[PDB]
């Protein structure tokens, strides 16, 4: 199916916030997610190698990138978080999560986890429930 | 059990970056709307200043044109003064 005028308009709004008239590859990640997407940086490098030699992406190219990548949910991140509730109690240590993200898997910066944990700070009891996160992460 | 845990750390990491971006988006979007309405003030008061200048130009021309018309009517009165003097001759 083809992107409706409503979608193309929403996409132009995102793209325009990032006066070049084309967005960088580094910003490309942030622009796709800002439009509801949640890809990993692995998935990104494949798509950026597909259309660069240039160095950037403009809105038409970006729309084809938004056509290339498409999400077919909340259960996938719940189950991914379930791997963190070692007790299966439905809760996860904030400190433990911080150690996981920064040093294991996709290395998040101290900035990035701080922003994730910034709102989490209201939650922080040393340990934190992930249901506040699943709701915050899903919301646009 | 080990590979699904790595699928889990990357999954949470990817969903993490999405929320951060949408937060940032909300911040950028609100920042733009903020600067815009303020700029809407900044331009409306620019149009008002032009209006005040137009009124001042209208006031300046009013006295100029009004005084120019009085030049003719003062001529008329002085001319009548001499004609009455010439009528006083005969």
């Amino acid at each position: 199916d083809q992107l409706t005028e409503e979608q193309i308009a929403e996409f132009k709004e995102a793209f325009s916030l990032f006066g070049d008239g084309t967005i960088t590859t580094k910003e490309l990640g942030t622009v796709m997610r800002s439009l509801g997407q949640n890809p990993t940086e692995a998935e990104l490098q494949d798509m950026i190698n597909e259309v660069d030699a240039n160095g950037t992406i403009d809105f038409p190219e970006f729309l084809t990138m938004m056509a290339r990548k498409m999400k077919d949910s909340e259960e996938e991140i719940r189950e991914a978080f379930r791997v963190f509730d070692k007790d299966g109690n439905g809760y996860i240590s904030a400190a433990e999560l911080r150690h996981v993200m920064t040093n294991l898997g996709e290395k998040l910066t101290d900035e990035e986890v701080d922003e994730m944990i910034r709102e989490a700070d209201i939650d922080g009891d040393g340990q934190v429930n992930y249901e506040e996160f699943v709701q915050m992460m899903t919301a646009k | 059990g080990s590979r699904h845990r790595l699928w889990a750390v990357i999954t949470v990491q990817a969903y993490a970056r999405g929320m951060i971006a949408r937060r940032l988006h909300r911040r950028l979007r609100v920042e733009y709307q903020r600067r815009l309405e303020a700029e809407r003030m900044r331009l409306a008061e620019e149009e008002k200043l032009r209006k005040e200048m137009s009124a001042k130009k209208a006031k300046e021309e009013a006295e100029r044109k009004h005084q120019e018309r009085l030049a003719q009517l003062a001529r008329e009165d002085a001319e009548r003064e001499l004609k009455e003097k010439e009528e006083a001759r005969r």
